[PDB]
């Protein structure tokens, strides 16, 4: 999988 | 900042921000100094295929990086910058900052690191078939032990480490320009308040770090060609995000 960082920094 | 107050705050800030996303405490990692593999277990290790002992590396590291972006998000300023940039920073960032953050989980009496529990050498990790990636992390490694590096100066290196301003991709160079600045200000007011002013000069480039994140790709795209399937199906995603580049 990919666009992990955009996950974990919107949380 | 225009006050060496404010300064202070950002100090304690960074620091603050290190302490609550450390990862393993330093009390903890050096209380467990004693509790090395046995011969048996190495040899266990070392009988690992190349593609499991790549797996568990690769979770261990992926879990570190956690930390690194909780890190990142608790940094004073980070936030406030776009989340292109705040990408970009942490896609270069998030690799050096846990080389950096490894050297309190090293051991420079006998070279040894903290990986799964207990203390193991260069040995431990030879079924991964990349002698010199090992080699090289474990000599970076011993050289950051050489510093004794307190907990307050890790923090606002590894601020720093993050806080680029010459990583390509920046949509706000000036702003992170900017926030480099007060915590190189910051970092260099601690030192300088600390007497530790010296160890400036010892610290390794930035190429050094880049050298090390380079050969780490390098030897993944290697593995990568062998056993790709193991990739896509075994390997965390964030890992594969910052590291596989498909
Ligand atoms: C915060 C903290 O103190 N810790 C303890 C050390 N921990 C760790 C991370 C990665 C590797 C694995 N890697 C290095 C260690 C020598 C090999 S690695 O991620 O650089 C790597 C992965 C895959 C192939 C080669 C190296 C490892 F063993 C431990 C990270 C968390």
């Amino acid at each position: 999988a990919h666009k992990i960082l955009h996950r974990l920094l919107q949380e | 900042y225009a006050s060496l107050t404010e300064i202070e705050h950002l100090v304690q800030s960074v620091c603050k921000s290190y302490r609550e996303t450390c990862q393993l405490r330093l009390e903890d990692l050096l209380r467990q100094r004693s509790n090395i593999f046995s011969r048996e277990e190495v040899t266990g290790y070392q009988r690992k295929s190349m593609w499991e002992m790549w797996e568990r590396c690769a979770h261990h590291l992926t879990e570190a990086i956690q930390y690194v972006v909780e890190f990142a998000k608790r940094l004073s300023g980070f936030m406030e910058l776009c989340q292109n940039d705040q990408i970009v920073l942490l896609k270069a960032g998030a690799m050096e900052v846990v080389l950096v953050r490894m050297c309190r989980a090293y051991n420079a009496d006998n070279r040894t690191v903290f990986f799964e529990g207990k203390y193991g050498g260069m040995e431990l990790f030879r079924a991964l078939g990349c002698s010199e990636l090992i080699s090289s992390i474990f000599d970076f490694s011993h050289s950051l032990s050489a510093l004794h590096f307190s907990e307050d100066e890790i923090a606002l290196y590894t601020a720093l480490v993050l806080i680029n301003a010459h990583r390509p991709g920046l949509q706000e160079k000036r702003k992170v320009e900017q926030l480099q600045y007060n915590l190189e200000l910051a970092f260099h007011h601690h030192l300088c308040k600390t007497h530790r002013q010296s160890i400036l000069a010892k610290l390794p480039p930035k190429g050094k770090l880049r050298s090390l994140c380079s050969q780490h790709v390098e030897r993944l795209q290697i593995f990568q060609h062998l056993h790709p399937i193991v990739v896509q199906a075994a390997f965390p995603p964030l890992y594969k995000e910052l590291f596989s580049t498909e």
